[PDB]
């Protein structure tokens, strides 16, 4: 019941791991049992192993040590098996389907960054002909100036010749324009299609986040279970 | 009946493993949505006169061979009268990072301009100063253009820009100080040891401390070059060797005795010592044994080779550097009697299944690394979509007791999951408390993060606009509420104390008081002490805080104690940090491998921080700097603000030392696809660029190879796959013979050392690996003078593809180790080769010459049928025979006992025939170590990675059977168990780097207990006599029976 005790460093931060603000545990000889408090490593009144734990299980520990307003958590399923060879299999199937589960997660964490990335060049790019058409719209205006210019001066001239191969030099200038702004456009739509895909990954991440943290969670104490009757630390790799 | 007939439905027939081995992309190359320009492409001109003449064009066609072109061919369009001469213009166009780049470099070709549509405009010189609008140059090493800054809003950025400036010109100030001197000892830094002092093993090869040298010299053209092979003592100095040269020159039957002393005057001066093959220089009196060419020639049994170069031939090649500055030049947070609360508003781009999830709410919590409050939430109201909350969310901690450096760590959640997150600065750069209406977009929740808020995470809003964009208000108290001064907060702790001088003896049971006053017990100060040994990652206890925070005082007297302090103050209870402020203002240096640890995200404090730094300044020298270079840029991310003490220190340091810069520069570089830094980064880069002389032109050379080398390898990794290695080879060489290729990737220093050079391209020593992600072997002709006395050839490995990172700490890890060991006079010679990440999972890889996978040893010594456990031993033989073969066993045994060491403490990867190398002179070495810190136990392995076959051990104990019980196989045992406790002596080290590195992204380091794992495996909760135990115990059911005694 000391020994025992139900709560009695490496391996204490990852079953505190992802716990409340009150949950805890007890813990070189040459140096001092350490009670671990999640919110907290921890005198004179020593009028008290499993006494003094009781004791601030109920109460606060703010009168101990003036900053510590916290108490309550002292921490069952694995389909209550009392098998050992059963509890093992499942073991092995939970951290197949765990395992499983973080593929899926690592492949869209990927794909996420690049639909991050794939999107921010594609509005760069737009950015990008917006700033090439807003040259080619200077350059239609530019020629418009000058061209108009030397329609009126001399006219008779060239003539027809003349104002011909400068209005298609100015046919070909205004529907380049027509192709650039199209390909914009054809950008702009292919962005919303990309960004639509970036929200349903986050999505599915979202949605695989908690089951990847309860497939683990069991897992954990399926393992603790075993662990706890037959120490079989090395039967455990197979699975 | 082997399936039970269960049919899976699912299961499509196509469907990466089908060739699953080249993850990272994806990239524009030379053109917008293209990797490599059409051969022969056409452009559009448009001229001044509004003619769009439209040239078919080459693309590796220069822009003055364009524009030639052009008006050529304007004159055949209309409205030629109104174009000036060609001459009077220059060439302008959109580029792929959507600036309109004017194009002045009219040498440059049109694929390395990085157009985005195949097209240029005519225009005349905008602005009279051409001069300053190379900052393209900047814009080019840094890879975003100098423009982008010009218009960020942020007052910090600005701030930081121009104030910045103070250090670029106190370092360039420094290099014109002896010119032309200086500025060679910038550009040629002189690359020493840490300590003149030798090792036991090293100085045992000089026979008395002599060494045998060879000084050459060049006449007339040059051509006939002269050995002159002096014997001179270890610890001489370069001006001592080039007179011995000189006299031996200059001895002659035509010159007396004193003639001679007479011409060794007027000679000895003019000349300096280079070495053969590379540009290093030996340019201050340090003792030759401590300059490391020397040092490595000592334990590589080779006789050292330099030059006599005059100073004139070498001040001819040192260019001006020439700095210009550029075109860009209240109520006491003490006084508001409130407590804290915050207001959230609206999560308005949330992405989540209503039908898996219920309901979703705000975590939020307080920080400064560890936490000043209980953790709040808020209610789970209007939960997955419509999802707004306006509340105040009340903490409890009043507005004074906020320290400097204090920070707001949010997230939304499900439930129990985090969805984003994102983390605020409670203050500003200028002091000033946070007040009104912020917008926060965020960031989304790692791989290994599984806990709710994240508070590691990077201080401020993700750039990237659609994501959880979480806005939110804080209270407003009638004025900037700004920080306290340092004067006002001294005067608080004076107080502070003298309140503490006066309580009752009675009051005295509160135990955070040190009624112990100046006279204190023996077993107290002993167990102080006994605190100070223990390792940064060994949790402290409250009592020993409240223990430590008493004695505060008397911890002056151990420096070394201070991180320890430090985290045992109450830095949620003013009276405590004011009272700390006033210790580390004073307090006694310490040694840069422990104020290291101050800059991790621990100690977030900027006295602490610039305690820090202080100690660099003294004790930290320019050897030790580039050693943890990778560790203080990383550790740049959790300071809290951009202009800061630390950014000023590596900027000038960097500005000082030219090989700094150099490693410097890349490993910004590296980082600057990361959304997190780009800014921060960006910015610092730009400063360096703009400061760092000539150098920029040599970077901008290197970049640009680099660039080459990514499109080269993105096309062959996309379109070229499912082609024979002939089709891909055939498509290479076609490429690197195209003339922009020619001139991008000839003349040019390797980025991996930038004292070799690299020179003519040796093709048809250039090829593709095998491995499918696609890495080309790359040769390079040495051009030095003396390129035949060093290597003729430079060959490194450009590999796309591939997260370099992780392996990169892993060899400074173990090289590290090896300088461990060695000052420790423990000769066990580990190999870290050169490894450089050049951005995202791309890299560069030292070529060892004369190593192979023991795979290939037993793939060539492997009988005609159907290999044998000798051949690694018997290949080793063929090369090492005579007394040749005893030594190169030693070599073998002294690897292999270090590579055990450093791979079962580091954890790295499991070992095998295709990732360990041997050399022809018999040293062993691992390569491709993947994960590091045992990255595969997130499916108590304590695991033994580099577990020694029956082939090793046969080759340590000579030949013989039953190698377990030889004297050979005693001495590699007591190797590895020497070796072992050596590090665990120096652990605290290991931790700290590993700590610092937090900062990169990398999966394997997210937080502290994954470096954790490195305290089990140096087994540092026990004492040393059961760490050796532990470890012998641990090798011992690897191998099967060996270990014990
Ligand atoms: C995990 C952890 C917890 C605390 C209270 N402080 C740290 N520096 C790290």
């Amino acid at each position: 019941s000391l020994q025992d005790a139900e709560w009695y460093r490496e391996e204490v931060n990852e079953k505190l791991r992802d716990t409340a603000d009150g949950t805890f545990l007890v813990r070189t000889k040459m140096h001092g049992y350490t009670l671990t408090l999640r919110k907290k490593l921890i005198s004179d009144p020593l009028t008290f192993v499993v006494e003094l734990i009781n004791h601030y299980r109920n109460e606060s520990l703010a009168q101990y040590n003036p900053k510590l307003d916290v108490k309550l958590y002292p921490v069952d399923q694995v389909v209550k098996e009392d098998n050992i060879e059963a509890v093992g299999k499942k073991l092995h199937e939970y951290n197949t389907q765990f395992q499983e589960k973080s593929r899926e997660y690592d492949r869209l964490y990927e794909e996420y960054t690049r639909t991050s990335q794939e999107i921010q060049m594609k509005r760069t790019a737009i950015e990008a002909f917006n700033e090439t058409i807003k040259i080619f719209e200077e350059q239609c205006q530019t020629q418009e100036r000058y061209s108009k210019e030397y329609i009126e001066k001399f006219k008779r001239e060239g003539n027809e010749k003349e104002i011909q191969r400068i209005m298609h030099n100015y046919d070909k200038l205004k529907s380049r324009i027509s192709e650039i702004i199209d390909s914009r456009r054809r950008l702009e739509e292919d962005l919303k299609k990309q960004a639509a895909e970036y929200r349903e990954i986050d999505k599915r991440m979202n949605s695989i986040k908690p089951d990847l943290i309860q497939l683990r969670k069991t897992r954990d104490q399926y393992l603790m279970w075993l662990t706890q009757k037959g120490v079989r630390q090395k039967k455990l790799n197979e699975w | 009946s082997y399936y039970h007939h269960h049919h899976h439905h699912d299961y499509d027939i196509p469907t990466q493993g089908a060739m699953g081995s080249m993850p990272p992309r994806p990239s524009s190359g030379e053109l917008w949505g293209i990797h490599l320009m059409p051969p022969r492409i056409l452009v559009e001109c448009l001229l001044p006169n509004g003619m769009i003449v439209t040239l078919e064009c080459l693309r590796e066609a220069t822009l003055i061979t364009i524009k030639h072109e052009l008006f050529k061919e304007a004159r055949k369009y209309p409205l030629h009268q109104l174009l000036q001469d060609e001459s009077s213009y220059i060439f302008v166009s959109v580029t792929q990072e959507a600036e309109r780049e004017e194009f002045f470099d009219e040498t440059r070709r049109l694929c390395d301009l990085r157009l985005f549509q195949p097209f240029l405009k005519v225009i005349e010189p905008v602005g009279n100063r051409e001069e300053k609008i190379l900052n393209r140059e900047i814009g080019f090493a840094i890879g975003m253009p100098v423009c982008e800054f010009d218009m960020v809003k942020d007052p910090e950025v600005q701030d930081f820009r121009r104030n910045i400036l103070n250090v670029c010109k106190e370092a360039v100030d420094l290099r014109d100080l002896n010119s032309p001197h200086s500025r060679a000892m910038y550009v040629y830094p002189p690359n020493v040891e840490s300590s003149p002092e030798l090792p036991k093993h090293i100085y045992n090869k000089l026979d008395k401390g002599q060494i045998i040298v060879v000084i050459w010299v060049i006449v007339s053209p040059n051509n006939d070059k002269q050995k002159y092979t002096l014997k001179i003592n270890h610890d001489c100095v370069p001006e001592q060797v080039i007179a011995e040269a000189i006299r031996k020159k200059t001895r002659s039957m035509l010159l007396s005795s004193e003639q001679l002393k007479l011409c060794v005057l007027e000679y000895q001066g003019k000349y300096i010592l280079k070495v053969c093959g590379c540009d290093e220089y030996f340019l201050e009196k340090y003792p030759l044994s401590q300059y490391k060419y020397i040092r490595s020639c000592i334990m590589l049994g080779r006789m050292p080779n330099l030059m006599l170069m005059a100073k004139e031939s070498l001040y001819s090649q040192l260019p001006m550097d020439c700095f210009t500055m550029p075109s860009y030049s209240t109520k006491s947070l003490w006084v508001i009697n409130s407590a804290l609360r915050i207001k959230i508003l609206c999560a308005t781009y949330v992405n989540v299944n209503i039908r898996d999830i219920d309901k979703i709410y705000v975590r939020t919590g307080i920080y400064h690394g560890g936490e000043p409050l209980c953790d709040n939430v808020n209610t789970q109201r209007v939960p997955c979509s419509n999802p707004r909350w306006n509340e105040w969310l009340n903490y409890d901690i009043y507005i004074p007791d906020l320290p400097r450096a204090a920070r707001l760590c949010l997230s939304i959640c499900s439930v129990h999951c985090p969805l984003a997150w994102g983390n605020i600065n409670l203050f500003d750069y200028t002091d000033t408390l946070v007040s009104g209406k912020m917008a926060l977009n965020l960031w989304p929740v790692p791989h290994g993060l599984e806990d709710l808020l994240n508070p590691i995470g990077v201080t401020g809003s993700n750039p990237n606009k659609e994501t959880p964009c979480l806005e939110l208000e804080f209270d407003w108290f009638s004025s900037v509420v700004k920080f306290p001064d340092m004067s006002v907060i001294e005067e608080h702790a004076n107080w502070s104390v003298s309140r503490e001088a006066g309580f009752s003896y009675s009051h005295a049971g509160l135990s955070n008081r040190l009624a112990r006053d100046n006279e204190l017990r023996e077993n107290d100060k002993e167990q102080l002490k006994a605190i100070s040994t223990r390792d940064p990652l060994s949790e402290i206890t409250e009592q020993e805080k409240d223990f430590l925070w008493s004695h505060r005082h008397y911890c002056v007297t151990i420096p070394e104690i201070l991180p320890k302090l430090l985290l045992s103050v109450k830095w949620n209870s003013r009276d405590e940090v004011a009272q700390m402020y006033c210790l580390v203002k004073d307090w006694p240096p310490i040694k840069p491998e422990q104020a290291m640890e101050l800059l991790d995200c621990n100690y977030p404090d900027p006295m602490v921080r610039g305690f820090a730094v202080r100690c660099l300044e003294k004790y930290l020298t320019d050897d030790k700097l580039s050693q943890y270079l990778i560790q203080l840029v990383q550790v740049l991310k959790y300071e809290q603000y951009l202009d800061n003490l630390l950014v000023r220190f590596l900027l000038k340091k960097a500005l000082t030392n030219q090989r700094i810069g150099h490693f410097f520069f890349w490993h910004l570089k590296s980082e600057m696809h990361n959304k997190t830094v780009s800014q921060r980064f960006g910015l610092l880069l730009e400063s360096y660029c703009r400061a760092c002389g000539m150098y920029l032109k040599h970077l901008n050379r290197q970049v640009e190879a680099m660039e080459k080398l990514i499109n080269l390898t993105d096309i062959l990794k996309q379109e070229k796959k499912d082609e024979t290695q002939k089709v891909q080879m055939k498509f290479l060489v076609e490429q690197m013979r195209r003339p922009d290729f020619m001139d991008a990737l000839q003349g040019f220093l390797s980025p991996l050392n930038p004292a070799h050079q690299l020179g003519n391209l040796r093709l048809e020593e250039c090829r593709i690996m095998s491995s499918a992600k696609r890495p080309l072997w790359l040769n390079w002709e040495n051009p030095d003078i003396m390129s035949e006395l060093l290597f003729q050839n430079n060959e490194i490995i450009f590999k796309n593809g591939d997260d370099l990172r992780q392996d990169m700490l892993t060899l400074q890890i173990i090289r590290i180790m090896e300088n461990i060991w060695q000052n420790q006079g423990l000769d066990l010679r580990m190999l870290p080769y050169g490894c450089l990440s050049i951005g995202d999972c791309v890299g560069l890889i030292e070529v060892v010459r004369n190593s192979h996978t023991i795979m290939q040893i037993q793939c060539k010594g492997g009988l005609k049928g159907a290999f044998n456990s000798h051949t690694l031993h018997q290949w080793l033989k063929d090369k090492n025979k005579g007394e040749i073969y005893d030594a190169a066993i030693d070599l073998f045994t002294r690897s292999c006992a270090g590579y055990c060491v450093a791979t079962f403490i580091l954890g790295i990867g499991d070992r095998h025939n295709s990732n360990i190398m041997v050399k022809d002179d018999g040293q062993l070495f691992h390569i491709d170590f993947g994960h590091f810190l045992d990255h595969k136990k997130k499916k108590k392995r304590e695991r033994v990675p580099f577990v020694l076959t029956q082939d090793f051990l046969i080759v340590i104990s000579k030949g013989a059977q039953e190698c377990t019980k030889t004297r050979e196989f005693e001495r590699f045992q007591e190797m590895c168990y020497k070796a072992y406790l050596a590090i665990r002596q120096h652990a605290n080290l290991f931790i700290n780097l590993f700590s610092m590195m937090l900062g990169s992204g990398m999966p394997e380091l997210q937080s502290f207990d994954d470096i954790a794992y490195i305290r089990k495996t140096l087994a540092l909760d026990k004492t040393e006599q059961e760490a050796l135990e532990y470890f012998m115990k641990q090798m011992n059911d690897a191998h099967h029976g060996g270990w014990t005694t």
